[PDB]
RNA sequence: GAAAUUGUUGAAAGGGAAGGGCAUUUGAUCAGACAUGGUGUUUUGUA
RNA sequence: GAAUACUGCCAGCUGGGACUGAGGACUGCGACGUAAGUCAAGGAUGCUGGCAUAAUGGUUAUAUGCCGCCCGUCUUGAAAC
RNA sequence: CCCUGAAAAUGGAUGGCGCUCAAGCGUGUUACCUAUACUCUACCGUCAGGGUUGAUAUGAUGCCCUGACGAGUAGGCAGGCGUGGAGGUCAGUGACGAAGCCUAGACCGUAAGGUCGGGUCGAACGGCCUCUAGUGCAGAUCUUGGUGGUAGUAGCAAAUA
RNA sequence: UUGGCGGAAAGGCCUUGGGUGCUUGCUGGCGAAUUGCAAUGUCAUUUUGCGUGGGGAUAAAUCAUUUGUAUACGACUUAGA
């Protein structure tokens, strides 16, 4: 037995992989995804989750 | 003539059934959860039979195997037999029961002039 | 169709194995094995039969004989972990054993047509008893009751406690 | 002569147990002569046979045997514990079994 | 079917204490015995080594009526019917002998051991 | 290490003699035992009269047919003290228990072979010199064992007998302690005194 | 032409229930692997 | 003037026994070696025998050892008289 | 410490047998037995952190590396199994035998379940991607129908024969 | 084979005489292998059946009838060449 401090076995609760199913916006997330893992640049990790998002979390502009 | 693979091992051989099936006939032995309040089944006392859980899983390299050592592949015709032609070693043919007989000796000779093995190479035959 | 497909399927190329780290030092024997010993055979057609151990052969294996004049027993070879080194030496010098090795003692391995329904000796492995036999028992003729004390068996008797008993 | 034995008596007493859970995967073996471990000790590793009769030939022979090694000495009084290939039957408690002098360090 | 009927003197031939004497069974048993006796002479079979290979009794289905019970009840009063059938045979002799061949599988030192024997021994 | 063991119980303390004796039938030795008239109980012959009285008490109420039976005999009474130490409802229990047989007296089978004794049971050896002990036939006759006068003659015979028998042993072992006093400071005889024998 | 329930035959067990879990004995019953490419042609239908 | 006991340390030596062999071209850290190379250094290989069949094994019935109270429900609490 | 004080109703309980320099009480020292607890290893799943669009061949929700974790009523969520019907597809199966049913015969899945062999039978049915619902029973003194033990039992005895 | 003794559950113990075999008390001669480096490597006693060939002996019980010292029925007690 563990005394545990935690809730064990609990998602990140951060949405990855879109909940969308356009194939377009999967494309894209692919092609940032390769970006965000091999750039170094903090740009393409914002951009990538930000592709993520939901329609209220991305307001217009 | 298998591909070669690890000794396959199975936790539980020994197939899960329902409380209290030995005991009614109208309790059939396919497996459901004891969802009762007092359940001796449901509360894992010592003596009682056990349940299935997660932990009795088999091995991923070793999951789906025949004792041969292939996956068995339904068959119905020599157009779905001839798709197991790049994968012997690692699929066996298995002939529908619903194949008559003289359509099941031309899948039992595309299979023998393939090298496909067949699982079933008995069903229908006269003699 | 009756089953569809697999979407993908597994490759058939087998993988070579890794390069192994074990390699192949001698086998050191126990203390209690030296050449000219008086064994006893634990196991075997001829269990419970004392024979004299003259070499030590690749495959880890002892060189016995019995003599053969003595209790019966050819030239032969055991497994040491199948006898018990008893104290009583005799000196097996004088005995040329470095013509027998592994390929001395070939089976001619049988084919799996020919079964035995219902039912012979080497005379090069005949003469070659012979000639080690006669050099082993003028030794044995020093010490008194050796050729009678190889021709005995060994038995347990009641009351007899191996882990008591001295060899 | 008149006695051929090259091997030790003992009997099977039980299973390895709680006051009341048994494990038939270790059983308990009374080598006579033993009454201590460090006499046990002498016995470890020794093989064991389990030989019983049947009605049945099967391949020449109407006699069955069940094979087992010594692996613990058990308690203060010599008893050992010892694992067979197949676990021996339950109805064996107090039946006779061989313990072989091999493999032997002597 | 047997219990909280009397006992009697004549289940002593089989080692019973409770029997009876149900007539119209007997009475029916024995004209089908009759019949299947017929339809052996008919056949052409011996009629001295016949015994009685096969007979079994099941259910028919029931017939039902009526009985009247106290404070106004109807309750059943059914008859328990029988299909009856049986099959007399000749008796013939002893019936087979020469059982399978039993090929034996022996080991090199099993083989070794037998011709030890058959060497040491006449 | 033997196939029968034949033990006298004369002496012997009765709940050690039968803890010694269960886990003996239990490993799978054959007991039996001889002379149960002779077992002993510690404590005072009143006390132990007491305590059966006690025993004797407990009967089923509606039915005495089917209580617990009161047996009487010293071999019985042995008999229940080990049956309480066996567990004797179960199939192992049953085997073990019908590799016992006690005796009153030593029977005709077992009088000419070789009795022997438990030193952990043993009343010399384990009750404190002043202690008081019970007879076990003298108890088993004071509530109702009928047969404690003919086993006395029938081992009173027994023993006549048997000394008639060890006198004779006696005087051939004499003989041959003689003769193997003569024929020792021979040759063999040194050699076999330097080995050991 | 299912099940409850029943008859016959066959097998098995049964000292105040029966049924179950782990393990093995015994009896009965049963699947799989056993060719493989191969130096080779000691060869016939000569490849 | 010593020894020994007791406690503690050794990157001292060494014998017996049991369970496990996961991974699958190479890459790393090391050691012995002047070097080639070798090794117990990021997970078992080498040699040999028997059998090749119901022998191992699976299933099923029985036996034995130990364990096992009737389910669902309300309830603080159900095997519940 | 022991004893007197010390009386309850079926027969009775240091758990039982039994035990008296204990197998009792006080105390001390060792050895030993074994929990689903601890240590190491394998496997299953979950969660987390990472690597990997290069060409060839597939699946980037893929493959791979590392570490930790796993009790659960009421309840929540996720991934799946099964049924009736509908769009599409396999130019699917089938009177040389579809569906159904029986089978202490075999195989796969942790499981819901799926597949095969044999028997019976006689006319339709299935896999996959989706759509839809009158979609999964052991219970409700549930509904309708059928059948047991009781049980060859209670009984078939008023009104003269 | 002669003579005893043994009734607790004797069913065994002792003894006389001759025959026959072995003798490792002592000294010799010949054989053994190949079961291949181990595989209980098979040697015990318990019951039954069927054959031989050698002895031994040629019954009762129950139903049915009857009795009434008995009796719900079974059972009991009687009788009957
Ligand atoms: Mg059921
Ligand atoms: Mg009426």
């Amino acid at each position: 037995g563990i005394d545990h401090t935690s809730k064990q076995h609990k998602r990140s609760g951060h949405r990855t992989a879109p909940k969308s199913d356009n194939v377009y916006l999967k494309l894209l997330v692919k092609l940032y995804t390769f970006l965000a893992r091999r750039t170094d640049a903090p740009f393409n990790k914002v951009v990538l989750k930000a592709l993520f998002l939901s329609k209220i979390n991305r307001p217009p502009v | 003539a298998s591909l070669p693979h690890p000794k396959i091992v199975k936790k539980h051989t020994k197939k899960f059934k329902r409380h209290h099936s030995d005991r009614y006939h109208r309790v059939a032995e396919n497996w459901r959860k004891q969802k009762g309040i007092d359940s001796v089944v449901r509360r894992r006392f010592r003596g009682n039979i056990s349940q299935p859980k997660i932990g009795y899983g088999s091995n991923k390299k070793t999951k789906f195997l025949s004792p041969s050592g292939h996956k068995t592949f339904l068959v119905a015709n020599v157009k779905d037999l001839e798709t197991l032609t790049m994968h012997t070693k690692t699929y066996a043919a298995e002939i529908a029961h619903n194949i008559s007989a003289k359509n099941r000796v031309v899948i039992l000779a595309r299979a023998k002039a393939l090298g496909i093995k067949v699982t079933n190479p008995k069903g229908r035959l006269a003699l | 169709t009756a089953q569809q497909a697999p979407k993908w399927y597994p490759s058939e190329d087998v993988a070579a194995p890794k390069k192994t780290r074990k390699a192949v030092r001698p086998q050191k024997l126990r203390a209690s094995l030296v050449p000219g010993t008086v064994l006893i055979l634990l196991a075997g057609r001829f269990r419970g039969k004392r024979v004299v151990y003259l070499k030590h052969l690749e495959d880890n294996t002892l060189l016995v004989t019995g003599p053969f004049k003595v209790n019966g027993v050819p030239l032969r070879r055991v497994n040491a972990r199948y006898v018990i080194a008893t104290s009583t030496k005799v000196s097996v010098e004088g005995v040329n054993v470095e013509k027998f090795n592994v390929e001395y003692f070939a089976k001619e391995k049988l084919t799996k047509k020919e079964k035995k329904e219902a039912n012979e000796i080497k005379t090069e492995r005949v003469e070659d008893q012979k000639v080690v036999d006669k050099a082993l028992l003028a030794e044995i003729k020093k010490t008194p009751l050796l050729k009678q004390y190889l021709s005995a068996s060994f038995s347990l008797k009641n009351g007899d406690k191996p882990h008591l008993l001295k060899f | 002569a008149e006695s051929h034995r090259l091997y030790v008596k003992g009997k099977h007493l039980s299973y390895q147990r709680s006051k009341r859970v048994n494990n038939p995967n270790v059983s308990l073996i009374k080598i006579e002569g033993v009454a201590t471990p460090q006499d046990a000790q002498f016995y470890l590793g020794k093989r064991i046979a389990y030989v019983y009769r049947a009605s049945k030939e099967v391949r020449g022979s109407k006699i069955r045997v069940m094979w087992g090694k010594v692996t613990r000495t058990h308690g203060n009084s010599g008893v050992v514990r010892a694992t067979f290939r197949n676990n021996l039957p339950a109805k064996t408690f107090g039946a006779s079994v061989r313990i072989f002098l091999y493999p032997s360090n002597i | 079917f047997n219990s909280s009927i009397g006992r009697t003197a004549q289940g002593k031939e089989f080692g019973v204490t409770k029997a009876r004497w149900p007539a119209k069974s007997v009475k029916f048993v024995q004209g089908l015995l009759q019949n299947a006796a017929a339809n052996a002479e008919a056949k052409g079979l011996d009629a001295t080594k016949l015994y009685v290979s096969h007979i079994q009794v099941n259910q028919a289905p029931k017939q039902r009526r009526r009985t009247y019970r106290a404070h106004g009840r109807i309750n059943k009063y059914e008859s328990s019917p029988s299909h009856i059938e049986l099959v007399v045979t000749e008796k013939e002799e002893a019936v087979a002998k020469a059982a399978e061949k039993k090929v034996v599988r022996l080991t090199s030192r099993q083989r070794g051991r037998i011709a030890a024997q058959k060497r040491i021994a006449a | 290490v033997e196939p029968v063991v034949v033990i006298d119980g004369k002496g012997h303390l009765v709940g050690r003699l039968a803890s010694v004796v269960a886990k003996q039938l239990l490993n799978g030795q054959k007991i039996v035992v001889v002379r149960a008239e002779e077992l002993n109980i510690s404590g005072e012959f009143f006390r132990n009269k007491l305590k059966y009285h006690d025993f004797l008490r407990k009967a089923t109420a509606f039915n005495k047919t089917r209580g617990p039976f009161h047996f009487r005999a010293p071999s019985r009474i042995f008999y229940k003290a080990l049956r309480g130490m066996v567990s004797h409802k179960t199939a192992r229990g049953k085997a073990a228990l019908e590799r016992l047989k006690v005796f009153e007296g030593i029977p005709p089978p077992y009088d000419k072979k070789k009795r022997v004794v438990v030193p952990q049971a043993l009343r010399v050896l384990r009750l404190k010199p002043g202690r008081k002990y019970t007879t076990l036939g003298k108890l088993s006759t004071s509530v109702g064992w009928k047969y404690e006068d003919v086993v006395a003659k029938l081992e009173a015979k027994r023993k006549v007998s048997s000394a008639e028998y060890y006198a004779k042993k006696r005087a051939f072992t004499k003989k041959v302690a003689s003769a193997n006093a003569t024929a020792a400071e021979s040759d063999v005889a040194k050699q076999l005194a330097a080995l050991g024998y």
